[PDB]
């Protein structure tokens, strides 16, 4: 029963990947990933960030 | 009040319930069945939708001009009524 | 065989698109499977000036226009301002067209599951379904339009009903007033619908009655209700005539009175069997009412000479209520079998 204080650090490969994202950010509805390392437990960092392809399930 | 008191206390677990039952799309009435995977539906609104039968409901349960609750996420039929 | 052995290579290629197919293939069973609503389509045809000009105008059931061209697979019956098409959320396109016809509701009108004259019938009626396979060699053409008629009291309707169960193909019925509405420019409409459900279905059996009431001309040029019919019928004849899909589906009509004909009714395509009735005979009555009582319980003896004679002018649904009424009294005599003078009493009863 332990709570830190996390930080999400962003850099600027998975802001333009979430930003042709947002080119395929269309109403149908879509998928995506989040890739990185975890040093420790109340710092997280993203790197790696891609697409998916689309489905009409949603 | 008092008859609200011990409905107010059984309203605890109705949060735990609240998670099914919640989706209603209003009701909307079908006309016919051209095919049996494939439903023809026509809203209250003019507006007609089509969906697959659910595994949860019959289609030998199913009559022509009658009125069931359906979903408005999944759009598909979780539970029939008797009215 | 050193030059044909770069074909291996080609197969290899062909059968390795067979394998890489199979993913895009996938997909179109889960995208496919469920659209959400149903549009309103409307073809029209548009100009770029490959880069080929190509539009289409869609309706929605909420009222929003949108904008879109003509997409999806190989189209057939498409292009046509029809309904019932596959859409799916935000897309707007068009995958699986499926015609239901518009206003349903004049094409669910009905579900059904004399002797040298009804042979040359049946034979007629039955040859479209049959000899088709030699009217190659042959080069027999089929006629399309029978004009059935004769004087009242005939019993021509279930007889005809009563061919139409020989047919064994489905029976639809559709009366004179039925053409005749409170709206106007339905004519086009209703005929363009039924040559479309013609068209869709299987070969069934389609029979009207009373052409010659809805048919007048009104000669006496004072007023009258109803001129609708009248065009209705030439654009039937024009349909009839000017159109290569007229080799289809018959369409078979009927007429009380002959006080009434139009001459451009003759045609191939068109009106083409004239039977007139002489006074229809007894024995012959009697035979096909025997053939509708042999299911019931009658003691089998029968002279058939009074029922032959007690019958004039009679119709075939008169002679049913005829073996009806028979049938009605037979309940209460007593007796679990019909018999003889319980005919001729059920005639002077019910007529």
């Amino acid at each position: 029963a332990v709570d830190t204080a996390e930080q999400v650090y962003i850099s600027s490969l998975a802001l333009l990947k979430m930003l042709k994202h947002g080119r395929a950010g269309v109403p149908m509805e879509v998928m995506g990933l989040m890739l990185g390392e975890f040093v420790d437990d109340y710092t997280v960092r993203v790197i790696d960030v891609f697409a998916m392809p689309q489905s009409g399930t949603g | 009040a008092p008859p609200a008191l011990w409905d107010l206390a059984a309203d605890k677990q109705t949060l735990q319930s609240e998670q099914p039952l919640q989706v209603a799309r209003c009701t909307k009435i079908i006309n016919a069945d051209s095919e049996d995977p494939k439903y023809i539906i026509n809203v209250k609104q003019f507006a007609k939708f089509v969906v697959d039968l659910s595994d949860q409901v019959a289609p030998t349960d199913i009559e022509e001009g009658m009125r069931v609750g359906v979903d408005r996420n999944k759009y598909q039929i979780h539970i029939p009524l008797p009215p | 065989k050193i030059m044909k052995s770069e074909v291996l290579r080609v197969t290899h290629e062909l059968q390795a698109m067979k394998d890489k197919i199979k993913e895009n293939s996938e997909k179109i069973k889960v995208n496919k499977t469920l659209p959400y609503l149903v549009s309103n389509v409307i073809e029209l045809l548009d100009v770029d000036p490959q880069r080929k000009g190509k539009c289409a105008v869609i309706k929605t059931s909420t009222r929003q226009t949108y904008f879109l061209p003509v997409i999806g697979l190989v189209d057939a019956e498409k292009l046509k301002p029809g309904d019932l098409v596959g859409v799916n959320k935000d897309s707007y396109l068009i995958l699986e067209t499926l015609p239901t016809e518009y206003d349903s509701r004049v094409k669910a009108m009905e579900v059904d599951e004399l002797d040298k004259q009804i042979q040359e019938l049946v034979e007629a009626i039955v040859l479209p379904m049959n000899h088709k396979e030699k009217f190659e060699n042959l080069g027999i053409q089929p006629p399309k339009g029978v004009l059935m008629y004769g004087p009242p009291g005939t019993g021509k309707t279930l007889l005809a009903r009563a061919c139409a169960a020989q047919t064994k193909a489905t029976f639809l019925k559709l009366a004179g007033p039925q053409l005749v509405q409170m709206f106007i420019g339905d004519g086009a409409k209703l005929v363009r619908d039924a040559f479309a459900l013609a068209k869709e279905k299987a070969p069934s059996i389609i029979f009207i009655d009373e052409l010659d009431a809805i048919g007048t001309k009104r000669f006496d040029s004072e007023k009258a209700g109803d001129r609708e019919v009248q065009r209705t019928m030439l654009e039937l004849l024009n349909q009839l005539d000017g159109f290569q899909p007229n080799t289809q589906v018959k369409v078979i009509a009927a007429t009380n009175r002959v006080d009434i004909l139009d001459p451009a009714l003759l045609r191939s395509g068109r009106l083409d069997r004239k039977i007139e009735f002489p006074m229809p005979n007894e024995e012959a009555r009697a035979r096909i009412m025997q053939i509708h009582s042999r299911k019931m319980n009658v003691s089998p003896d029968v002279n058939y000479e009074e029922l032959a004679r007690c019958t004039d002018d009679f119709n075939g649904a008169q002679c049913k209520a005829v073996c009806v009424e028979a049938g009605m009294i037979a309940l209460r005599r007593g007796a679990t079998e019909l018999t003889h003078e319980d005919y001729m009493e059920g005639i002077l009863e019910v007529q």
